[PDB]
C-alpha cells in the first residue's frame, strides 16, 4: 500500500506518472487487487450496485427538477405540436450579445437548450401536468438515491453484509424478480396507468390528495372478482378524442385496440395498462418456478444436468454448468450484457415504429435523437458483453469441471466457429461493396438501367404477412380467407390494420432495393463485429502462435517481437479492434434510420429509394446536403442557434483525429522524446528548481489503445450528434 | 521487477544469455539434458522486459517465459 | 531458353498472361454481348 | 441570480478544490 | 531393450502447446539415456513460428501412427 | 405485377429515361458534322441505348417507381435468368477453379520442395489439370462418397 | 571461490569532450553504475550515450547512468576489441556492488558454482489455469 493506489502495490511503487493512470484504469477491477476474497469481491459489488442505483435517482431528480424550474413543461401541456420544450437555462460569461440573443427560444426570458430527450411527452402521457408534479418527484427521487446510498453503506459493516453463500442463491434471486421485481412492478405501473394516467388522459387530474376518492372505472373491483372482465374494455375512448380534454373521452381501462390514438399518433394508454397488467401476472405465475424454503420447485443443477442429449452429439450436455456460473461473475455480466443490449436494440427499434408516448412521433428531432442514443448504447453493451465472456474464459474457466460439456466443446472446434464466421463476413463483404460499386459506376457512365437493384422481396412478403399492401402478396392478415386475419378481427386487426397502412407513420416503412442493400451492410457489420470478438474470446486461453495466452491475463500489451511479432495479440486487443467494428456498424445502422426518415419527413421517398442504391449518393445527398444549416451555423457574418452544433462537430472532428495519433504513433518514439524532455527541463536554470515527483514516461502500450480508442469513440458520436441534431432540429422535419 | 522463469524443456544452448542486454540469465549446471546446463534467471532486478531471450529460444514452446509484473526504475529503462 | 521458360512460369508473369487473356476475353464478351442483366437464353 | 452563483461555483471553485485535493492525496507519501 | 518408437516412424504430436500438436512428423533419434525427460527428437514438414523443424519430445508426449 | 412493380415494357418512366437519355446524345450530336467521327461515336452510342432498353424490356424484366429494372431472386420462374440460372454457372465456375487449384496442391504436395511448385508455376502440370474440372461436380461427388474430398481427424 | 575486484578510484577515464547524454540527478540521489577495463593501446570507441570517446592505455574507468549501457559498451569492448570488463553499481551513499561478470566468469559459460534462481521443473504447458490460483497471490508460474 503505503500510497496511491492503496489496492495496488505494485502501482504504489512505481516511480514514474504511470502510477497514476493504471490507479484510475484499476479501480473497479475489483478482483486484481491486493488481499481481496470471494465475501469482498461480492460486498464490494453489492455496493457498487446501490452507489449506482443512487446515481440513477438522483440524475433523474435532476432533470425533473430543470424541467420544472427553467423548463416549458406548463406552457408545453397547452401546446403539444407548437412548444419547443425547454432542457434547461444557459448561463455561459461568454456568450456575445447575439449568441443571447440567438438562444432565447421556447418562449423563455434567457437563453435556453430545447430539450431532445423525450422526457416531455413521457411525463405528460403518465399523468404528469404541473411544475409542482415534477417537483414532487424530483423530491422523491432525490430521497430514493439517498435511501439508495444508506442501503449501500448499509450492508458494507458485519453483520449486515452477506456471506458469498446468500449471493450464490440463484434460485430464490430468479423467483423474486420474476415475481417482485418483473411482475409486482409492472402490476403497479398498470395500477398507476388506470388511476392516473387514463384518467388524467380524460381531463380528471388524479393526485396523492384525490385518488382515494375518484373511481378508476364507474363499476370498479366487482367484475374483477366475478371473471366478467370485459365490462373494463366496453367503452374506449372515440377516434376523435382529444387527449387533455372529454370530448370523444370513454370510460374503458383496459382494451386491446392495437393501433394508435389518431390525435397523439401514440399507442393507446389502456393497451399500454393492460399490456403491463399481463405481462405482470405471466411474470408472477413465472416467478414460482425454482425452489426455495417450502419443498416444491426446481433445482436449475438438476436441470442443467438432465439435458444431454443421447448419442452424445452434444457430449456430456449442460453437466457442470451450474457451478461453472453461479462462481463466475463474469459469465453472469456476459449473459446480462447480452440480454440487454438485445433488448436495448429491440426498444430502439419499437419506440420509433411503436410510440408510446403523446406527442412524440412528430418531434422528429427527438424521436431521431433517442434511436441513435440507444443504438450506439447497445453497440457498446454488446462488445462488453462478448469483452466479458473472454474475460471469464481466462479469469475463471476450469476446464475439468466443465469437461466435454458444451462449453468446453466451444473451444474444441474453434476454428470451424471462427473460419465459417470469416467466410461469412467475406461472402457479405465481397458482394456486398462489389453491388455498391456496380451501381456507382453506372450512375457515374450515366447509365442507371444497369444497376443491380435487387428486390428485398422476403422482408416485402413479411410485411404483407402483417397486413401491408403495397407489395400485394395476398398472403395471410392481406388475404381475406386466411384464418390469422379471421381470428383477429374482432380485437386488435382494425386498429392494427389500420395503422401498418397509414403512409404518415413509421410502422414498417415502404421498402426497396436500397434497403436490401443497407441490410446486407448491416449483416456484414454484424458479422465482422462478432468474429472479431468470438476469435478472440475462443483464443483468450490460448493458440498456435501463444499456446499460454491464459498466463499473461487479458490485458497485456503483446509478446514481443519474436516468432514473427505478436502485436495485438490478447483479447483485450480483440475487443478493442471490435469497437471500431462496433461503431461502423452502428454508424451504418443510424445514417440508414436518419436518412429514411428525414427523406420521410420532407415527404420526399423517392430521393431516398432512388440515391440509396449508390454511395455516391449517400456522401452527396445525405451527409453533404443535410450539413448546410449545421455548417452555417455560424459564418463570417453572424450565427443562429445552431452554432453549438456547428462548434460540437468540429469538436468532434478534433477529438477523433486526435485519437488517430494515439492508434497509428507508438510508444517507443515518446519515450525517447520524453528523455530528451527531461534533460531539458535539469538543464534549464530558475524551472530547475522545481523537481517533479513522478518520472515522466511515455503512456503504456495498452494505454496507447485504450486513450486513442476513447478519443476516437467520443469524436465519433459527438460528430454524428452534432450533424443529427443540427440537420434534423434546423429543418424540424 | 518483472518476473523471468526457466522451463526444465530447455536444451542448454545459451542463446538466452547472450541476446540478455542486462546481464539476467545465467547458465548453471544440471543433468535433465545433453550439454549438462540449464538456465536461471537470478537477477531479475535488473530484467528490462525486451522478451529478447525469447526471440532466441529454439525451444517449442519456449523455456524461456518472461511475465511483465510491477514496473521499477530499473524495468523502465530510465536513465533519469 | 529453359531458364527463360522457367522464368515465364514464375507468379506475376504466368498471372499477368493469365489476367490479359482473362481481361480480352471479358472484354470481347461484353462487347458482343453488352449490358445485360439478366441471363436471356432462358 | 442562482446561475450567477453556481455556475462559477463548480466550474472554477470546484474543479480547483477537486483538482488540489486529488494532487495532495496522490502525491502523498506514508 | 530399445525405449521409444523406432526411428523414423510417424508420431503423433500430443504436446499441446506445440506447433505441431494433433498433427503428425518423423523421428530422427530417441536418447535412451535415463533421467532425459525428453528423448525423442521429431523433424517436421512445415517450420514453426520460429522456423524451427525439430523438436523434443517426453515418451508420454508422443503417440505412433502409420 | 410482383412487389407492386410493373413491367419495363409498361411503365412510363422506363420509357422517359430511353427518350431523355437519347435526348442527351442528341443533344451532344448537334454540335458535330454528320460526316464526323464523333458524330458516328454518339450515333452508335444511340443504337447501343435503344438495344439495351429494348433487351430489358423484352425479357421481362421488372421496373419499380424509379423506371429501373429490379431483380427478383425469390426463385420466381418468371425470373430465373436474373439469379439462379446466372448463379449456376457461376458455381459451375467457381467450382471448377477451386477443383483444378486443389488437383495442382495434391499433386505437387509430394515434391521434394512443394513451395518451389507454388511461386514457379508447373505449366504442363497445370495444363493437364485445367480441363478436370469440366466434370468438377462428379469428381468432387465421388470423393465425397468414398471420404476422399475431406482429411480425416482434423 | 572467487573474489571480486574492488573498485580503485582515481583509475584513469577515456577522453571525451563531454555529451549531454551522461548523468543526470538519478546519479545524485537514486544510483549510477561504472564500468572498467584494461585495453591494449589509445583507442577510438562508440560512446553508447553520445559520440567517440579516446579510450586511454591501461585502466580505464567509465561512469554511466544506467546497467545496460554498461554491457552494451563491454559487449563492444569484447567484440571489436579483445577487451575484458567488470562494471559495479553505486549507490549515493558510496557503497559499491560487483554484478558482471559475477563468478569472474561470463555468464554464457556454465560454472559449477552457480545455484538455480525461478527454474520451474515441468513443460510450459504444464502450468495450471488462473481460476486454481483465484483470491491467493500466486500465479502460474511462479511455482
Ligand atoms: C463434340 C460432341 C462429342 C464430344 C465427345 C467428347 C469429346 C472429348 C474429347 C476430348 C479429347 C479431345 C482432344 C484430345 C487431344 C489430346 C490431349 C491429350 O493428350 O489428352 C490426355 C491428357 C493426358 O491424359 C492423362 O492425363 C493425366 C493427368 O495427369 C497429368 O497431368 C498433366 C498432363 O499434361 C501432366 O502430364 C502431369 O504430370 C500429370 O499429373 C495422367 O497423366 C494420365 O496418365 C494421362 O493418361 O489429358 C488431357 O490433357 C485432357 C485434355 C482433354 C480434355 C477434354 C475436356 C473436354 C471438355
Ligand atoms: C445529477 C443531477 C444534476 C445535474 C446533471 C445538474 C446539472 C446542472 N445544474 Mg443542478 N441541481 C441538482 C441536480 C443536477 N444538476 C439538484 C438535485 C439540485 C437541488 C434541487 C440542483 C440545483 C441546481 C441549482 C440551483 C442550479 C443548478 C444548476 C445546474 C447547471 C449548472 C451546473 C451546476 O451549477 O452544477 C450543479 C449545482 C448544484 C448545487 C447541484 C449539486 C447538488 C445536488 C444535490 C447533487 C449532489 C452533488 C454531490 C456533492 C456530488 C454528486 C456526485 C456526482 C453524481 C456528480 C447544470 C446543467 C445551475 C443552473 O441553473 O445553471 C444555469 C443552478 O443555478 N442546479
Ligand atoms: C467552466 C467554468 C468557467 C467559468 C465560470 C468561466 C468564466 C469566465 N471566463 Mg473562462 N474558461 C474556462 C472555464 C470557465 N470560465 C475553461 C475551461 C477555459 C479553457 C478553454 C476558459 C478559458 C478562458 C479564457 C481565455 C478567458 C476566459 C474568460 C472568462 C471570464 C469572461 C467573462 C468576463 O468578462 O468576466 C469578467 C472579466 C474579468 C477580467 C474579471 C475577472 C474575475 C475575477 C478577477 C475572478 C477572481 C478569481 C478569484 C480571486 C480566484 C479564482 C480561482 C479560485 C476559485 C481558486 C469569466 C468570468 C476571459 C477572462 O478571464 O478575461 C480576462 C478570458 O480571457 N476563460
Ligand atoms: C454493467 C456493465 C459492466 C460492468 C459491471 C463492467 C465491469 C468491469 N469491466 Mg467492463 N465493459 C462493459 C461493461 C461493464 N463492465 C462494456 C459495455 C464494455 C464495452 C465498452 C466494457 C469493456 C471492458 C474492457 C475492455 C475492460 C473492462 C474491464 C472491467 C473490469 C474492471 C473495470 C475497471 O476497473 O476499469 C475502470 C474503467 C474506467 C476508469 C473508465 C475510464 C474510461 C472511460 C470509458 C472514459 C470516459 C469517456 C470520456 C472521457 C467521457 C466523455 C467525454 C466528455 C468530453 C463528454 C470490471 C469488473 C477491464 C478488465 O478488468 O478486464 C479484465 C477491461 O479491460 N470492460
Ligand atoms: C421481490 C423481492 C425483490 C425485489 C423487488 C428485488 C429487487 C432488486 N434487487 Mg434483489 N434479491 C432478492 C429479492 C428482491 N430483489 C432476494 C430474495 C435475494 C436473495 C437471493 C436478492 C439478491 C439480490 C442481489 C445480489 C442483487 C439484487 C439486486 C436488485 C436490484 C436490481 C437492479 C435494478 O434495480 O434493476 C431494475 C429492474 C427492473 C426495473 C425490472 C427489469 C427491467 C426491464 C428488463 C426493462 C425495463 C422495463 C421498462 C421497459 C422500462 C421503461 C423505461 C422507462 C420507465 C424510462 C433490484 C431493485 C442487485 C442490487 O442489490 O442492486 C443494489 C443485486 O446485486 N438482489
Ligand atoms: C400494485 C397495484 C395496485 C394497487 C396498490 C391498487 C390499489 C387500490 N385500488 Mg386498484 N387496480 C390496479 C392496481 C392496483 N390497485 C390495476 C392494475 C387495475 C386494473 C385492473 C386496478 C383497478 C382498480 C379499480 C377499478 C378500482 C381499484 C381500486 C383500488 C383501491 C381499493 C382496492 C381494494 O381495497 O380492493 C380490495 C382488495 C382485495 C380484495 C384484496 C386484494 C388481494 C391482492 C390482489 C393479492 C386501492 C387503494 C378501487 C378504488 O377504490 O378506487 C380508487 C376501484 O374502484 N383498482
Ligand atoms: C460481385 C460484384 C459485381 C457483380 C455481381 C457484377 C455484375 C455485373 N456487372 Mg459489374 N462491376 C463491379 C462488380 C460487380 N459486377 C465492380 C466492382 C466494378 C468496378 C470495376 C464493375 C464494373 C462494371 C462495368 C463497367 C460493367 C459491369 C457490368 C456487369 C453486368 C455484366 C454481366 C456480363 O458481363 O455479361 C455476361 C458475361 C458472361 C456470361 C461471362 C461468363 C461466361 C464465361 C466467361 C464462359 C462460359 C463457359 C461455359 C453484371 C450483371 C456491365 C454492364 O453493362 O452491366 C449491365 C458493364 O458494363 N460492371
Ligand atoms: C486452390 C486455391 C484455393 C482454394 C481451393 C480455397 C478454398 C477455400 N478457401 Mg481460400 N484462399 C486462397 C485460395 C484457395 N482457397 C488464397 C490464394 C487466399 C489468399 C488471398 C485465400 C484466402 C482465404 C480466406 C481469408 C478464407 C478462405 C476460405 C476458404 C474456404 C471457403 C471458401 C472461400 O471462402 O473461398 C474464397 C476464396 C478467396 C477469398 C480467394 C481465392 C483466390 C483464387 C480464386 C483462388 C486461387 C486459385 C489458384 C491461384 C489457382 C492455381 C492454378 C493452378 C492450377 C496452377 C475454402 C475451402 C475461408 C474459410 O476460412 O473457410 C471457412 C476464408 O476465410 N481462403
Ligand atoms: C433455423 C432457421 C431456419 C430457417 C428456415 C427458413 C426457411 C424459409 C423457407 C424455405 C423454403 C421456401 C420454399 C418456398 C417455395 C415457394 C414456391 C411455392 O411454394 O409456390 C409454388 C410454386 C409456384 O411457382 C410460381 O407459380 C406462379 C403461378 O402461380 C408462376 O408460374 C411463377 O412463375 C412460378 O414461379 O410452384 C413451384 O414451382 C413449386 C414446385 C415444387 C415441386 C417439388 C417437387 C419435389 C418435392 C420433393
Ligand atoms: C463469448 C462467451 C460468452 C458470451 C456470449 C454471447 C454474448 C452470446 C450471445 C448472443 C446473442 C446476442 C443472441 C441473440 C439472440 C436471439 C435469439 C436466439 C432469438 C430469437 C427468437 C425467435 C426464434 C423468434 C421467433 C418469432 C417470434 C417469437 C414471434 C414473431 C415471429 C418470430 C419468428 C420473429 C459467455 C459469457 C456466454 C460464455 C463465455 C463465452
Ligand atoms: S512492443 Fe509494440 S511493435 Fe513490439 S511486438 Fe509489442 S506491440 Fe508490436
Ligand atoms: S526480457 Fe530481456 S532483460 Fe529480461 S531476461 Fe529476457 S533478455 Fe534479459
Ligand atoms: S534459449 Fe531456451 S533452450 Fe536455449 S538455453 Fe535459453 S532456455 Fe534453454
Amino acid at each position: 500500500a503505503l500510497r496511491f493506489p492503496r489496492f495496488s502495490q505494485g502501482l504504489a511503487q512505481d516511480p514514474t506518472t504511470r502510477r497514476i493512470w493504471f490507479g484510475i484504469a484499476t479501480a473497479h477491477d475489483f478482483e486484481s487487487h491486493d488481499d481481496i476474497t470471494e465475501g469482498r469481491l461480492y460486498q464490494n459489488i453489492f455496493a457498487s450496485h446501490f452507489g449506482q442505483l443512487a446515481i440513477i435517482f438522483l440524475w433523474t431528480s435532476g432533470n425533473l427538477f430543470h424541467v420544472a424550474w427553467q423548463g416549458n413543461f406548463e406552457a408545453w401541456v397547452q401546446d403539444p405540436l407548437h412548444v419547443r420544450p425547454i432542457a434547461h437555462a444557459i448561463w455561459d460569461p461568454h456568450f456575445g450579445q447575439p449568441a443571447v440573443e440567438a438562444f432565447t427560444r421556447g418562449g423563455a426570458l434567457g437563453p435556453v437548450n430545447i430539450a431532445y430527450s423525450g422526457v416531455y411527452q413521457w411525463w405528460y402521457t403518465i399523468g404528469l401536468r404541473t411544475n409542482e408534479d415534477l417537483y414532487t418527484g424530483a423530491i422523491f427521487l432525490l430521497f430514493l438515491s439517498f435511501i439508495s446510498l444508506l442501503a449501500g453503506w448499509l450492508h458494507l459493516q458485519p453483520k449486515w453484509k452477506p456471506s458469498v453463500s446468500w449471493f450464490k442463491n440463484a434460485e430464490s434471486r430468479l423467483n423474486h424478480h420474476l415475481s417482485g421485481l418483473f411482475g409486482v412492478s409492472s402490476l403497479a405501473w398498470a395500477g398507476h396507468l388506470v388511476h392516473v394516467a387514463i384518467p388524467g388522459s380524460r381531463g380528471e387530474y388524479v393526485r396523492w390528495n384525490n385518488f382515494l376518492s375518484v373511481l378508476p372505472h364507474p363499476q370498479g373491483l366487482g367484475p374483477l372478482f366475478t371473471g366478467q372482465w370485459n365490462l373494463y374494455a366496453q367503452n374506449p375512448d372515440s377516434s376523435n378524442h382529444l387527449f387533455s380534454t372529454s370530448q370523444g373521452a370513454g370510460t374503458a381501462i383496459l382494451t386491446l385496440l392495437g393501433g394508435f390514438h389518431p390525435q397523439t399518433q401514440s399507442l393507446w394508454l389502456t393497451d399500454m395498462a393492460h399490456h403491463h397488467l399481463a405481462i405482470a401476472i405471466l411474470f408472477l405465475i413465472g416467478g414460482h418456478m425454482y425452489r426455495t424454503n417450502f419443498g416444491i420447485g426446481h433445482s436449475i443443477k438438476y436441470i442443467l444436468e438432465a439435458h444431454i442429449p443421447p448419442g452424445g452429439r452434444l457430449g456430456r450436455g449442460h453437466k457442470g454448468l451450474y457451478d461453472t456460473i453461479n462462481n463466475s461473475i463474469h459469465f453472469q455480466l456476459g449473459l446480462a450484457l447480452a440480454s440487454l443490449g438485445v433488448i436495448t436494440s429491440l426498444v430502439a427499434q419499437h419506440m420509433y415504429s411503436l410510440p408510446a408516448y403523446a406527442f412524440i412521433a412528430q418531434d422528429f428531432t427527438t424521436q431521431a435523437a433517442l434511436y441513435t442514443h440507444h443504438q450506439y448504447i447497445a453497440g457498446f453493451i454488446m462488445t462488453g458483453a462478448f469483452a466479458h465472456g473472454a474475460i471469464f474464459f481466462i479469469r475463471d474457466y476450469n476446464p475439468e469441471q466443465n469437461a466435454d460439456n458444451v462449453l468446453a466443446r466451444m473451444l474444441e472446434h474453434k476454428e470451424a466457429i471462427i473460419s465459417h464466421l470469416s467466410w461469412a463476413s467475406l461472402f457479405l463483404g465481397f458482394h456486398t461493396l462489389g453491388l455498391y460499386v456496380h451501381n456507382d459506376v453506372m450512375l457515374a457512365f450515366g447509365t442507371p438501367e444497369k444497376q443491380i437493384l435487387i428486390e428485398p422481396i422476403f422482408a416485402q412478403w413479411i410485411q404483407s404477412a402483417h397486413g401491408k399492401t403495397s407489395y400485394g402478396f395476398d398472403v395471410l392478415l392481406s388475404s381475406t380467407n386466411s384464418p390469422a386475419l379471421n381470428a383477429g378481427r374482432s380485437i386488435w386487426l382494425p386498429g392494427w390494420l389500420n395503422a401498418i397502412n397509414e403512409n404518415s407513420n413509421s410502422l414498417f416503412l415502404t421498402i426497396g432495393p436500397g434497403d436490401f442493400l443497407v441490410h446486407h451492410a448491416i449483416a456484414l457489420g454484424l458479422h465482422t463485429t462478432t468474429l472479431i470478438l468470438v476469435k478472440g474470446a475462443l483464443d483468450a486461453r490460448g493458440s498456435k502462435l501463444m499456446p499460454d495466452k491464459k498466463d499473461f491475463g487479458y490485458s497485456f500489451p503483446c509478446d514481443g517481437p519474436g516468432r514473427g511479432g505478436t502485436c495485438d495479440i490478447s483479447a483485450w486487443d480483440a475487443f478493442y479492434l471490435a469497437v471500431f467494428w462496433m461503431l461502423n456498424t452502428i454508424g451504418w445502422v443510424t445514417f440508414y434510420w436518419h436518412w429514411k426518415h428525414i427523406t420521410l419527413w420532407q415527404g420526399n421517398v423517392s430521393q431516398f429509394n432512388e440515391s440509396s442504391t449508390y454511395l455516391m449518393g449517400w456522401l452527396r445527398d445525405y451527409l453533404w446536403l443535410n450539413s448546410s444549416q449545421l455548417i452555417n451555423g455560424y459564418n463570417p457574418f453572424g450565427m443562429n442557434s445552431l452554432s453549438v452544433w456547428a462548434w460540437m462537430f468540429l469538436f468532434g472532428h478534433l477529438v477523433w483525429a486526435t485519437g488517430f495519433m494515439f492508434l497509428i504513433s507508438w510508444r517507443g518514439y515518446w519515450q525517447e522524446l520524453i528523455e530528451t524532455l527531461a534533460w531539458a527541463h535539469e538543464r534549464t536554470p530558475l524551472a530547475n528548481l522545481i523537481r517533479w515527483r513522478d518520472k515522466p514516461v511515455a503512456l503504456s502500450i495498452v494505454q496507447a489503445r485504450l486513450v486513442g480508442l476513447v478519443h476516437f469513440s467520443v469524436g465519433y458520436i459527438f460528430t454524428y450528434a452534432a450533424f443529427l441534431i443540427a440537420s434534423t432540429s434546423g429543418k424540424f422535419g | 521487477s518483472h518476473s523471468v522463469k526457466i522451463y526444465d524443456t530447455c536444451i542448454g544452448c545459451t542463446q538466452c544469455v547472450r541476446a540478455c542486454p542486462t546481464d539476467v540469465l545465467e547458465m548453471i549446471p544440471w543433468g535433465g539434458c545433453k550439454a549438462k546446463q540449464i538456465a536461471s534467471a537470478p537477477r531479475t532486478e535488473d530484467c528490462v522486459g525486451c522478451k529478447r531471450c525469447e526471440s532466441a529460444c529454439p525451444t517449442d514452446f519456449l523455456s524461456v517465459r518472461v511475465y511483465l509484473w510491477h514496473e521499477t526504475t530499473r524495468s523502465m529503462g530510465l536513465a533519469y | 531458353m529453359r531458364d527463360l521458360k522457367t522464368y515465364l512460369s514464375v507468379a506475376p508473369v504466368a498471372s499477368t498472361l493469365w489476367f490479359a487473356a482473362l481481361a480480352g476475353l471479358l472484354i470481347e464478351i461484353n462487347r458482343f454481348f453488352p449490358d445485360a442483366l439478366t441471363f436471356p437464353f432462358f | 441570480n442562482l446561475p450567477s452563483l453556481f455556475v462559477p461555483l463548480v466550474g472554477l471553485l470546484f474543479p480547483a478544490v477537486a483538482m488540489a485535493s486529488l494532487f495532495l492525496h496522490v502525491e502523498k507519501r506514508l | 531393450p530399445p525405449i521409444g518408437p523406432k526411428r523414423g516412424a510417424k508420431v503423433k504430436i500430443l504436446r499441446q502447446e506445440s506447433y505441431w500438436y494433433k498433427g503428425t512428423g518423423s523421428v530422427v533419434a530417441v536418447d535412451q539415456d535415463p533421467n532425459t525427460r525428453y528423448p525423442v527428437v521429431v523433424r517436421f514438414n512445415k517450420v514453426n513460428y520460429a522456423n524451427v523443424s525439430t523438436n523434443n519430445y517426453a515418451l508420454d508426449e508422443v503417440e505412433e501412427v502409420k | 405485377d410482383i412487389a407492386g412493380l410493373t413491367p419495363c415494357k409498361d411503365s412510363k418512366q422506363f420509357a422517359k429515361r430511353e427518350k431523355q437519355s437519347i435526348k442527351k446524345l442528341e443533344s451532344s450530336l448537334k454540335l458535330y458534322a454528320p460526316d464526323s467521327a464523333p458524330a458516328l461515336a454518339i450515333n452508335a452510342t444511340i443504337e447501343k441505348t435503344k438495344r439495351r432498353f429494348d433487351n430489358y424490356g423484352k425479357q421481362g424484366l421488372l421496373c419499380g417507381a424509379d423506371g429501373l429494372p429490379h431483380l427478383i431472386v425469390s426463385g420466381d420462374q418468371r425470373h430465373w435468368g436474373e439469379f439462379i440460372t446466372p448463379g449456376i454457372l457461376f458455381l459451375y465456375i467457381a467450382g471448377w477453379i477451386g477443383w483444378v487449384g486443389r488437383s495442382y496442391l495434391i499433386a505437387i504436395r509430394d515434391d521434394k520442395k512443394p513451395t518451389q511448385k507454388e511461386i514457379i508455376i508447373d505449366v504442363p502440370l497445370a495444363t493437364g489439370l485445367v480441363f478436370r474440372g469440366f466434370s468438377w461436380p462428379i469428381a468432387a461427388y465421388r470423393e465425397l462418397l468414398n471420404g476422399e474430398l475431406v482429411a480425416k481427424d482434423v | 571461490g572467487f573474489t571480486p575486484p574492488e573498485l580503485d578510484p582515481n583509475t584513469p577515464s577515456p577522453i571525451f569532450g563531454g555529451s549531454t547524454g551522461g548523468l543526470l540527478r538519478k546519479a545524485q540521489v537514486e544510483e549510477f553504475y561504472v564500468i572498467t577495463w584494461e585495453s591494449p593501446k589509445e583507442q577510438i570507441f562508440e560512446m553508447p550515450t553520445g559520440g567517440a570517446a579516446i579510450m586511454r592505455e591501461g585502466p580505464n574507468l567509465l561512469k554511466l547512468a544506467r546497467k545496460e549501457q554498461c554491457l552494451a559498451l563491454g559487449t563492444r569492448l569484447r567484440s571489436k576489441y579483445k577487451i575484458k570488463y567488470q562494471f559495479y553499481r553505486v549507490f549515493p551513499s558510496g557503497e559499491v556492488q560487483y554484478l558482471h561478470p559475477k563468478d569472474g566468469v561470463y555468464p554464457e559459460k556454465v560454472n559449477p558454482g552457480r545455484q538455480g534462481v525461478g527454474v520451474n521443473f515441468r513443460s510450459i504447458g504444464k502450468n495450471v489455469s488462473p481460476i486454481e490460483v483465484k483470491f491467493t497471490g500466486k500465479q502460474p508460474y511462479d511455482l
